[PDB]
């Protein structure tokens, strides 16, 4: 989670389509956070085990 | 210097649209030695401003066609790289989907480029007729293929069953007009038999004479209509040797049609609704399908 | 091999084969195929030859 995640998101940075030229998504830096759950409505809440 | 020697030869073939040999260089510029010439040629092609050909008095460079323009919104580049194609496609055409595989151009890049042409009068859009699927783009100066597109036959892509069966009707009758005269004239068995043989020249004639449609009917047409006629089993056809006459179609062959009688009457099988039974396979002594409760039997018997 | 299929016959009349005006799309080439050409050992060799 710590290297391994960030060196494949490196590998997998650009992605862009044949048609249409000059289109791409470009991946910066990927985070992984706390655990949180999605109970609350569109709110973030840390959760236990 | 190169450059000049670039810019004349881009001069001699301004000149002759047609394409300039070796030889025409050198009279026109003597004073220079045939690897400069050679080399010039080679950057020319290199560049991409030239085209060689290969005729049968030897090599031709043209200049690539960049003066007809059709699509100048945009670059030229796209422009020529689609009629390249289009232009080589020509009278057989070529489909939107083959042209956008052939050119790794998005779609809608294809379509601005095909529309362009369209409005500046470059290609026409032609409904495919043997296959009613896309509209294939040809050149506007060339005449369209019947095979590709149009036909006698087809009328705005739809086949015309009536019109087909109309000319066999016709065909028909004036063979067994003809057959029936001969038969009559009593004269004597090869004359009779000359005279019931009817060409496919004057039964063209005739057709045209007739003038069931507007559109004008070939006589390679009238022979396809002949030819499904005897498919059918009604008329046969003869090859004779004719050097020269009113027909010369083929070179030293002459096909004469005369309508013929069937080999024998309908069979015995035909009659019996066994014979002409759909379900026949499933039929069976003892079960729903038996011939004891037969339906079709029932009815032949009733009428 | 190709004089003698040529010359299977002993007067060979002058044929008609005039070089249609095949010129091929230069087609935009995709990124991959483009990085495939390069890496490529025809391209490589042509580039050694080219001194
Ligand atoms: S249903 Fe009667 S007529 Fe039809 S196939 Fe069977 S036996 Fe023959």
């Amino acid at each position: 989670i710590n290297v391994e995640i960030k060196k494949i998101m490196k590998a997998n940075e650009k992605v862009t389509s044949d048609a249409d030229p000059m289109w791409y998504l470009k991946y910066l830096n990927i985070y992984v956070g706390l655990p949180d759950v999605e109970e609350s409505f569109n709110v973030t809440r840390p959760v236990s085990p | 210097d190169p450059v000049e020697i670039e810019n004349r030869i881009i001069e001699l073939c301004h000149q002759f649209p047609h394409g300039i040999t070796d030889q025409v260089i050198q009279n026109e510029m003597p004073h220079i030695e045939a690897q400069q010439r050679a080399v010039a040629i080679n950057r020319l092609l290199s560049m991409g401003q030239l085209d060689l050909l290969r005729s049968n008095t030897g090599l031709l460079y043209r200049i690539k066609d960049s003066q007809n323009a059709g699509k100048m919104k945009g670059s030229d580049n796209q422009e020529k790289l689609v009629y390249q194609i289009i232009e080589d496609a020509g009278n057989k055409g070529i489909w939107s989907r083959d042209i956008r595989y052939k050119s790794n151009l998005p779609l809608t890049e294809i379509n601005k480029i095909l529309k362009n042409l369209e409005s500046k009068k470059l290609i026409k859009a032609v409904k495919s007729v043997a296959a009613s699927k896309k509209k294939v783009y040809m050149l506007y100066n060339l005449q369209p293929d019947r095979s590709v597109t149009g036909g006698a036959w087809y009328s705005d892509q739809d086949f015309e069953s009536e019109f087909v069966e109309v000319l066999n009707q016709q065909c028909f009758k004036f063979l067994q007009s003809k057959a029936e005269t001969a038969r009559e004239s009593k004269q004597n068995p090869m004359i009779q038999r000359n005279s019931s043989f009817a060409s496919s020249h004057e039964v063209w004639k005739y057709i045209c004479e007739l003038g069931i449609s507007k559109v004008e009917l070939s006589m390679e047409d009238i022979e396809t209509i002949l030819n499904t006629l005897i498919y059918d089993g009604k008329v046969e056809m003869t090859i004779i040797a004719a050097k020269e006459g009113t027909v010369g179609s083929v070179d030293g062959h002459m096909k004469l049609y005369r309508a013929v009688n069937p080999i024998i009457p309908p069979t015995g099988l035909v009659r019996a609704p066994c014979g002409l039974c759909p379900v026949f396979d499933d039929c069976h002594e003892g079960g729903e399908i038996s011939p004891s409760n037969c339906i079709y039997m029932t009815e032949w018997l009733e009428f | 091999e190709a004089a003698n299929e040529a010359g299977d016959s002993s007067q060979d009349e002058a044929e008609d084969d005039v070089k249609q005006i095949t010129v091929r799309f230069s087609r935009p080439e995709s990124e991959q195929a483009r990085q495939r050409r390069v890496q490529s050992y025809e391209f490589l060799q042509k580039k050694h030859a080219e001194e």
